[PDB]
RNA sequence: CCGGGCACUCUAACGGGACUGCCCGCGAAAGCGGGAGGAAGGAGGGGACGACGUCUGGUCAGCAUGGCCCUUACGGCCUGGGCGACACACGUGCUACAAUGCCCACUACAAAGCGAUGCCACCCGGCAACGGGGAGCUAAUCGCAAAAAGGUGGGCCCAGUUCGGAUUGGGGUCUGCAACCCGACCCCAUGAAGCCGGAAUCGCUAGUAAUCGCGGAUCAGCCAUGCCGCGGUGAAUACG
């Protein structure tokens, strides 16, 4: 295992965080604990939903946390009901200005998170790890995408003997930084153990 | 002496001061 | 009335001033042999000028920052060096041969995690 | 009228610094231009792998840029108009007389 | 190493003689870094090689140098089973490399008290023919000598 | 056996000559050359008797020196090693007082390493 | 040691302990916990009984151990030699 | 002895030296960073998702 | 220091600049040798970056997790102790064995960072560790802070020493509820082994090795001689 985290590796570059905001030396470790919670909060209730990313942004006092999703309805509910609903819960437990918006989902096989949550999600309903992968590179390639690489690790199938199985197509340059590249990755219990899948998808080279 | 405390050179060492080095 | 150029080397940087005279040389509001005396490689700061035979002509106001009393001394070379090609840009000639137009670019490598230093790696010994 | 512009980004700092310059240049009247502070630097040494493998570390770094202007022929025609900027979420902003 | 012939390193002339040569000593005097120290010992030396002998330390220590040049050396190759001294020649680079080390560490046997002194007494013999760099040059061009049977074995 | 009980190098200079006595470091000899009004510089084949016996009968009232110095030394661990403290211990078992690593080193309380 | 400046340190529940048995009549075993405790001028003559995380050691406190700590008299740990 | 202890961590000490941190995240006692209130571990997890604001690989 | 000025130096963003581009030569081409210009020339130096896989490598003790196991306990809390033991054996290190040195005094030149029960200028009590005051600074302002090797001078005179600083006695300072086990620091006394290391064995090819100081993380304090960084001075040699 030698391969580094394709995120962080672009940072500055073609990626852009998550967490948008300063903060002096006494107060970011409090502000980032925040930070955990809430994000903690909604990847748990928002996984229903399809929850791609949550950004966050800060100025004094208040925070806009903006949360992509491939279904809006999941989010905003009947009429503008659950956007709200979740808006007292989370400044009840942020205890101040929450601006909880909901961005689209342009395209949700162009969102790497997403495509490993589906296949993570496919192998806890005992569905062949061999073909699921080979369909949602199939999937994401047909999107119009330029690159992609799906990768499973674990007791495929239940066997006692571990094996990490991969499929790619296109074109995927890790090594390069201009190359635009989106990363997620989700775990898929099960009644055997855990599984890990990793999800790679090449948008393009700026 | 590097080692030696009751010199100039060994108080640096240690990072210290005292009668043989002061400040 | 004034000719100067910036001499640096490694962490020294050195501001220089040659103006006409008896060949007076002045190095951080001090005399040059009282900034660096009972150092030999002072000498050579004072070495570009005897490639043009220019040793008491020009009188030498210069400050000098950072770095190391031999590193300020090459940072001085350099300075009245390029003052020189300001001061006649027909010098380029016989100051170049003696590659005195040039600022080296080493400087202190990167000291690197898993050794001691930038290459000095730790000892090891299997059986 | 002391600016001081505080923040992890300065691709964001700088363009604020564009802003805040041009409206009180615009607005009368002078502005004593953008200096471009030292920027403080937070390293931290991490080992890569979780159970010893010490001579594996990774690099990381938290580079608070700092940017100053200045105003120097205030009068208050430019103090409405800089309490109306759009200010982004990763600079923080101080004033000082 | 391996791939191509690496280049020699010019040393920048000495500001008391102009002369590459005692640079290059100067250098091998440097412990630790510490070339003033070095600087001063061997101009120290230039003094008192005026002294106890009116003339120039330049003549002194250049003739010196040449009369612990060694001609012949004798680099070990195991050919078959048997360790044998094989007799080469000495390139001047490597003539001048091997001089100047013995002359600096015949000087640092020698029982005088300050490494000034030991420096020019040394050098003060070695131009006369004697001292211990010179009594190592003749056991190194013997060795050679010794085993002259074995110059077809030369790279 | 001049001063105090020892007989100080000659030849060489008065302030280092008193450190080879026991109880007096480079410290009190610093001290006794003022307080006795001597030139520590001088060589001690150079000092007026008059210089010597001042320095003499300072030093041998003004501080504890050779064996009673060295009995008190060994009366405090003597007590030490009877009360039954720790302290004591380690003097008994001539084991490392000042709670040093043992499983290494520890050479100079021990002696030299008798192999297994 | 510790400074001069601050007070000759006992646990208190201790020297309360020590006090009492002077006054009402000394004196029987003491069970105590306090090795960090030091040794005091009215402990003198009493026999306490130091836990060294194992057993508690009668000892008995004389004259010339004053200055000192209940534990350097209480040892932590066992030793009878090597091989 | 792990949840006892991290719960053990949030109360207050009996006295003020008794205090040490712990991971805010994870609950690791070592290498544990005050200025994220986390440990090297879970630093090293985040920064490289980019949830932590400026933190960015460092190069020279 | 004030006026003044942004020149310079720097600061920190944005650009330029190197492409064997150009001359000679050998070439089928790619390239190679040498020249010029140029700060830099043939990847300019360093970093970041680690293919399919290997090692049934390491990590259930950071975390997650299948499963197997415990239930007034294999859970939990507290006081004390242990993790610091010591006939020994190995790895990695620190400081040395000295005169290219050691000590005292006076005198220079760095970089990177850190700093609101935080760094603490200056002032006074103590030989000192420190202690009382007390100015400034959310720090290109104020402070840690002296850089050290270097430099001018004086001493030591080849001796287990003015080398070396272990071990022990004693008096103290600081943190912290508390320094017996078991902290560091200071002062007086003690002044060990050690005279350059058997078989064997490690690193480094240029601003490198060697040598000198400095900062940070963790952290009440500290057993850091560790680690991660930073500049000063600054080599030898590569036939093959
Ligand atoms: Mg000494
Ligand atoms: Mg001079
Ligand atoms: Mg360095
Ligand atoms: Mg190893
Ligand atoms: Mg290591
Ligand atoms: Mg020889
Ligand atoms: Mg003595
Ligand atoms: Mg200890
Ligand atoms: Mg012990
Ligand atoms: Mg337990
Ligand atoms: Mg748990
Ligand atoms: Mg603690
Ligand atoms: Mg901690
Ligand atoms: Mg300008
Ligand atoms: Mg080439
Ligand atoms: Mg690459
Ligand atoms: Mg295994
Ligand atoms: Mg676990
Ligand atoms: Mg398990
Ligand atoms: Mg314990
Ligand atoms: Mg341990
Ligand atoms: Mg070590
Ligand atoms: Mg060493
Ligand atoms: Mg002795
Ligand atoms: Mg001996
Ligand atoms: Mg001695
Ligand atoms: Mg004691
Ligand atoms: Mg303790
Ligand atoms: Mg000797
Ligand atoms: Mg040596
Ligand atoms: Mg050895
Ligand atoms: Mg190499
Ligand atoms: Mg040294
Ligand atoms: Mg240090
Ligand atoms: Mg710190
Ligand atoms: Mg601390
Ligand atoms: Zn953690």
């Amino acid at each position: 295992g030698n391969k580094i985290h394709p995120i962080g590796f672009r940072l500055g570059i073609t990626r852009d965080w998550e967490s948008r905001w300063y903060a002096g030396k006494k107060q970011y470790r409090h502000l980032l604990l925040e930070d955990q919670r809430i994000r903690g909060l909604l990847e748990k209730e928002l996984y229903s939903a399809g929850l791609a990313r949550v950004d966050i942004e800060r100025a004094a006092d208040n925070v806009a946390v903006t949360v992509h999703v491939a279904k809006p309805g999941v989010v905003i509910g009947r009429g503008g009901e659950r956007i709200r609903v979740l808006r007292e819960e989370l400044a009840k437990l942020t205890g101040k200005n929450v601006a909880l918006n909901v961005q689209e989902v342009q395209n949700p096989n162009l969102s790497a998170p997403l495509v490993a949550q589906r296949v993570a999600e496919q192998i806890e309903r005992r569905f062949a790890v061999r073909r699921a992968i080979k369909q949602a590179v199939q999937r994401v390639m047909e999107s119009g995408a330029k690159g992609a690489k799906v990768i499973v690790s674990g007791r495929i199938g239940g066997a006692e003997q571990a094996r990490t199985e991969w499929a790619a197509q296109g074109r995927v340059p890790l090594h390069t930084l201009r190359a635009n590249i989106d990363y997620g990755f989700a775990l898929a219990r099960t009644t055997y153990g855990v599984l890990g899948v990793k999800a790679y998808i090449f948008l393009g080279e700026v | 002496g590097k080692g030696d405390r009751r010199t100039r050179r060994g108080k640096i060492w240690r990072g210290t001061y005292g009668k043989y080095r002061p400040r | 009335e004034q000719y100067y150029g910036t001499g640096r080397r490694k962490e020294a940087v050195a501001r220089v001033f040659l103006r006409p005279g008896n060949g007076k040389v002045t190095v951080n509001g001090q005399d040059f042999n009282e900034y660096f005396q009972g150092l030999v490689r002072a000498v050579a700061a004072l070495e570009p000028l005897r490639a043009v035979d220019a040793l008491g002509h020009f009188d030498a106001y210069i400050t000098v920052r950072g770095g190391g009393k031999s590193g300020q001394i090459d940072a001085i070379k350099l300075g009245i060096a390029r003052a020189l090609v300001q001061y006649n840009p027909d010098y380029r000639a016989k100051l170049k041969p003696l590659g005195f137009l040039t600022r080296d670019a080493r400087v202190v490598e990167r000291k690197k995690y898993g050794k001691h230093k930038a290459r000095r790696a730790p000892q090891y010994s299997k059986r | 009228i002391r600016i001081k512009l505080r923040g992890f980004d300065h691709k964001t700092l700088d363009a604020s610094a564009q802003k805040i310059v041009e409206a009180a240049r615009r607005s009368g009247a002078q502005v004593s231009g953008p200096i471009p502070l030292p920027t403080r630097v937070r390293r931290f040494t991490v080992i890569r792998g979780p159970f010893k493998h010490k001579d594996s570390r990774e690099h990381f770094e938290l580079r608070t840029h700092n940017r100053l202007v200045d105003i120097i022929n205030p009068n208050r025609k430019t103090i409405e108009q800089l309490m109306t900027l759009d200010l982004p979420t990763g600079v923080e902003i101080e004033i000082k007389t | 190493a391996r791939r191509r012939r690496a280049e020699v390193r010019q040393l920048q002339p000495d500001l008391v003689y102009g002369d590459v040569l005692v640079t290059a000593f100067i250098n091998k005097i440097m412990r630790d870094g510490k070339k003033n120290l070095a600087a001063r010992i061997f101009y120290d030396a230039c003094k008192i090689i005026q002294e106890k002998t009116g003339q120039e330390p330049l003549k002194v220590f250049k003739q010196a140098v040449e009369n612990v040049k060694p001609r012949m050396e004798v680099r070990s190759r195991r050919v078959g089973g048997a360790n044998y001294q094989v007799p080469m020649e000495v390139s001047p680079r490597r003539q001048q490399s091997l001089a100047l080390r013995w002359l600096v560490q015949a000087a640092n046997q020698r029982p005088e008290r300050r490494a000034a002194v030991r420096i020019a007494h040394e050098l003060m013999d070695a131009a006369e023919g004697k001292g211990g760099a010179v009594k190592k040059k003749e056991d190194v061009e013997r060795m050679a000598e010794a085993n002259r049977a074995y110059a077809h074995y030369r790279w | 056996a001049r001063i105090a009980g020892v007989e100080i190098p000659r030849n060489k200079r008065v302030d280092v000559a008193l450190t080879y006595i026991y109880g007096i470091g480079k410290a009190r000899a610093k001290e006794a050359l003022e307080k006795t009004g001597i030139n520590p510089a001088t060589r001690v084949k150079d000092l007026t008797e008059a210089e010597v016996v001042r320095l003499r009968e300072y030093v041998e009232n003004t501080w504890k020196l050779e064996g009673e110095l060295r009995a008190e030394v060994a009366a405090n661990i003597k007590r030490l090693m009877d009360i039954g403290c720790y302290r004591g211990l380690r003097h008994r078992r001539g084991l490392p007082v000042r709670g040093q690593r043992t499983r290494t080193n520890a050479r100079t309380r021990k002696g030299p390493r008798k192999t297994v | 040691p510790r400074s001069l400046k601050k007070g000759v340190f006992v646990d208190d529940h201790l020297l309360e302990k020590v006090l009492e048995l002077n006054a009402k009549g000394e004196k029987r075993l003491i069970k105590t916990w306090s090795r960090r405790s030091t040794i005091v001028p009215e402990m003198v003559g009493h026999t306490i009984a130091v836990y060294n995380g194992k057993q508690h050691v009668p000892v008995y406190i004389t004259e010339n151990m004053v200055g000192h700590k209940l534990g350097e008299f209480a040892p932590t740990r066992t030793y009878r030699g090597h091989g | 002895a792990r949840k006892a202890l991290i719960e053990k961590a949030k109360r207050t000490p009996k006295f003020k030296v008794r205090a040490y941190t712990r991971c805010v995240r994870c609950g690791r006692a070592r290498s544990v960073y005050r200025f994220f209130g986390l440990c090297r571990i879970c630093l090293r997890e985040l920064a490289h998702k980019g949830q932590l604001p400026g933190v960015r690989k460092a190069s020279w």
